[PDB]
């Protein structure tokens, strides 16, 4: 009995712990995220010793170069450095990969289309004209104004869940269907005009 | 530096018009119109007038500082003797009559600790104290050394006022003086060196690097010196330096901390950081982020490899040789302690504690009556730590000369004899 | 830029290396620096 | 030119002053101090000597 | 129509600079010194030691998991960890002391 009870004081004891231990390790996995991240940057980029600093080129949105590059350069003047970091241009013959700026809604039909490949930095996009072809076709495959809006009212309970189905995980299958919630709203509202 | 330009630029902007101070009756006008002439000299430079360069308008400038009591005048002028002393441009000649003749460097040391205490730092402090002190050896027209040393002091205690300034002229002042160890032995005498540790240990940020050097270059300078590293030695944040140490980003700072800290490792000194610190492990970190020039680096680890040696050292065998190998028993600290048994009862093992074996015979037969006693303690505490060796200690002829020293007169061997007899006792019966 | 950037690092090295060669020369003068000194003591005692 | 050119004299700044005013000045320096040290040691000696030697005499 | 950018990050803040970079993001990394290894390269070294302490912090979160608990900073973690290891060894040597000493007073009570 005596030795039970030590272990279940101890047992107690170590369960109070790991309660402040699991919430510590929430942090701790952002910050491990964070230096992973730095690691591969250090082991992917180079540094100049006679810079002391670490150097090197990749390629970067110029809209974002616009901003970016400053706000890193004041932040590392902030970080009480001797100098900011720098934000100079670099100039290369090969065609860096490049990807168009996703919007809320279009994210799903962009990710879409781009499942047969991608172009160059400011090269034809066909999910511009796609994202409306493609609903504007599978409404006629389906034109039947008494299932359209049954896809509808089933698309828009995903739609105003959003809240708390980007928190709770779901099915595979069903996770898949809620990435493209949108995208299902807008065939059904096609699939219901057809 | 950064912080004697912004003293020094604050005198020299504002102007005395001493000619005017003598008419009024504060000196007499043969001074004002010498310092007039001091700062003429640097005008005459272009117009080739060696005249200017002189020395000989020194001896007015000693005259009119001691003889003077107005803040004004003698603050613009040591200033301007102190701007000369550097040069090489001008004030060439200026250096040479202090230096031949001791009697300047003696009229300096009334000089220092005059006028207002950050008016005379900021115009002159280190750039001619130095070597009015090399000039005179003495320096106590050390009375005047310790005065000078009180003066550093009533500085520190304004730190607010000019921290980038007059603590600054008070570190670099130091520093060129521990150069000659009698001077470093002054150094010793002031105070301060506690405000300089505190700032050491804690770094605000690059504006705590600006006079970090300079506070550890004199821990540089007391490495040199034993009787400031005593002073040190006692002095707190030592330890808190080297916790910043482990935390600095600069690998520089670190360096310099470590140069410090190799230097005062010692037998003694090694245990303290070892045990209290957590020395080693900080400095294994160290160790692992090398940084710079690998020499730097290697420097850390050989610091960190003369610990290891200072740890053999402190794991002295003369204790088991003392027992067996001398023959002779005394108790000394580690064999009243019980964690040296434990870590002994492994070493024995040879055929079954071969080494214990051979005490618990020298425990039956001793060439000294005393060491019976030490040896029955001895005996206690390997017993009590190994409950089959106490079984076995009741087998051993140890056990016999327990019985015999129960029957026997000491109330000291009783006592150890009683102790050895309970030990094998606690055993047999569970 | 790099080659800018290169002449303040082979100038810091520079003053390294001068830095490596100034403290042997301080060593090796002070042996014979106070060699002498210690005949003036010895000449002191005599004296 | 522009940012590039601030930066880039910006950081050889920082390279000649900490790698080099900072710590090169302090290497040459803290090496003649331990070496003023250890002649003033190496002379004791011979100045005991030549102290057991008035003595004698 | 993204380009490529070149800067220097000084180490005096290469680690905030990166930091700073990563809270937002727009540049990908580039690939230069990827060909020297996880072995010493630029930095895999202190890569190495990083993913030393992101392994032992993985093993402390999969043993909270274990434990059913709910979710310098390294050394902290690891420390945590340790007493936790601790802390359950008792529990288990106190629980076998009491399950043989429980089938003790069973066989005596029979006997």
């Amino acid at each position: 009995s005596e030795l039970k009870t030590t272990l279940d004081a101890g047992l107690l004891h170590r369960g109070n712990l790991l309660q402040t231990i699991g919430d510590q390790f929430e942090q701790w996995n952002l910050l491990v995220k964070r230096e992973k991240s730095i690691y591969h940057t250090l082991n992917m980029l180079s540094l100049d010793v006679t810079k002391k600093c670490l150097v090197g080129e990749g390629w970067s949105p110029v809209f974002a170069t616009k901003q970016i590059q400053d706000a890193l350069e004041r932040a590392a003047f902030d970080s009480n450095s001797q100098v900011g970091a720098i934000f100079q241009v670099l100039h290369t013959k090969e065609s860096p990969p490049t990807y168009f700026r996703t919007n809320k809604f279009t994210s799903a039909f962009q990710e879409i289309v781009d499942a047969y490949g991608v172009a160059k930095y400011r090269e034809a996009n066909p999910g511009v004209f796609t994202i409306v072809t493609f609903p504007f076709l599978f409404a006629v495959m389906f034109g039947d104004w008494g299932h359209g809006i049954c896809l509808l009212l089933g698309t828009l309970v995903l739609i105003v869940r959003e809240k708390k189905l980007a928190s709770q995980k779901l099915d595979d299958i069903t996770d898949m269907t809620f990435g493209g919630r949108y995208v299902i709203l807008m065939m059904a509202l096609f699939s219901i005009y057809t | 530096m950064d912080h004697a330009e912004l003293t020094t630029e604050q005198v020299l902007k504002r102007d005395i018009p001493w000619e005017t101070y003598m008419t009024t009756k504060l000196i007499s006008g043969t001074g004002l119109q010498l310092l007039r002439r001091y700062d003429n000299r640097s005008e005459s430079h272009r117009a080739q007038l060696l005249d200017d360069d002189g020395p000989s308008y020194v001896r007015v400038f000693v005259s009119i500082l001691r003889d003077i009591y107005k803040e004004e005048t003698v603050e613009y002028v040591l200033a301007l003797i102190d701007e000369m002393l550097t040069a090489n441009p001008k004030r060439a000649r200026l250096f040479h009559d202090k230096s031949l003749a001791s009697e300047d460097t003696y009229e300096p040391f009334l000089r220092l600790l005059w006028k207002g205490n950050w008016f005379i730092q900021e115009k002159s402090c280190k750039i001619l104290a130095s070597i009015v002190s090399a000039r005179p050896k003495p320096q106590d027209r050390i009375d005047d050394v310790l005065k000078l040393l009180v003066e550093w002091l009533c500085a520190q205690l304004k730190k607010p006022s000019h921290p980038s300034r007059g603590v600054p002229v008070a570190i670099n002042c130091l520093a060129a003086l521990l150069k000659e160890p009698m001077v470093r032995s002054s150094f010793v005498q002031a105070d301060g060196v506690k405000l300089l540790t505190p700032l050491i240990s804690p770094a605000s940020t690059q504006q705590s690097i600006q006079l970090l050097y300079e506070t550890c270059l004199c821990v540089w300078l007391l490495s040199y010196y034993e009787p400031a590293v005593e002073y040190l030695a006692t002095t707190r944040t030592l330890p808190r330096l080297i916790d910043v140490v482990k935390s600095s980003t600069k690998e520089k700072v670190v360096r310099v901390v470590v140069l410090i800290l190799r230097n005062l490792l010692p037998k003694g000194n090694f245990a303290a950081q070892m045990i209290d610190l957590g020395l080693p492990q900080v400095v294994q970190s160290l160790k692992a982020q090398a940084w710079s020039d690998e020499d730097l680096l290697e420097g850390l680890n050989q610091l960190e490899e003369g610990l290891k040696d200072n740890i053999k050292r402190l794991s002295s065998f003369d204790k088991y040789k003392q027992e067996v190998l001398l023959g002779h028993l005394d108790w000394s600290p580690m064999h009243k302690d019980p964690l040296f048994w434990r870590d002994n009862i492994t070493n024995f093992e040879e055929n079954d504690f071969q080494i214990l074996r051979v005490l618990l015979t020298i425990l039956d037969t001793s060439s000294d009556p005393r060491a019976l006693a030490v040896a029955c303690f001895d005996l206690s505490q390997f017993i009590q730590y190994h409950p089959a060796g106490r079984v076995i200690v009741t087998d051993l002829k140890a056990k016999e000369r327990v019985m015999k020293l129960m029957n026997h007169e000491n109330t000291e061997v009783t006592k150890s004899a009683l102790l050895c007899i309970q030990r094998l006792f606690l055993g047999a019966k569970y | 830029g790099i080659q800018q950037l290169l002449a303040a690092e082979q100038e810091a090295q520079h003053i390294v290396a001068a830095a490596r060669n100034a403290k042997m020369a301080r060593l090796r003068q002070a042996k014979e620096e106070a060699e002498r000194e210690i005949a003036e003591h010895r000449a002191q005692v005599e004296r | 030119n522009d940012a590039d050119v601030s930066k880039q004299i910006q950081q050889m700044v920082r390279f000649i002053r900490q790698e080099a005013e900072e710590k090169a000045n302090e290497i040459s320096v803290s090496a003649e101090e331990e070496f003023n040290i250890e002649k003033l040691q190496l002379v004791e000696a011979e100045k005991k000597k030549i102290r057991q030697e008035y003595e004698r005499k | 129509p993204m380009q490529l950018v070149q800067i220097i990050i000084p180490i005096e803040s290469a680690h905030l600079t990166v930091s700073y970079l990563g809270e937002l993001g727009l540049l990908q990394f580039k690939d230069l010194n990827s060909e020297k290894s996880p072995f010493q390269r630029t930095y895999a070294a202190q890569i190495k030691k990083c993913a030393e302490m992101a392994r032992k912090l993985r093993f402390f979160k999969e043993q909270m998991l274990k434990a059913g608990i709910l979710s310098d900073l390294e050394v902290k973690l690891g420390d945590l960890e340790a007493e936790l290891v601790e802390i359950n060894a008792n529990g288990d040597k106190l629980q076998r002391a009491h399950s043989e000493l429980v089938e003790y007073k069973l066989v005596l009570q029979k006997a």
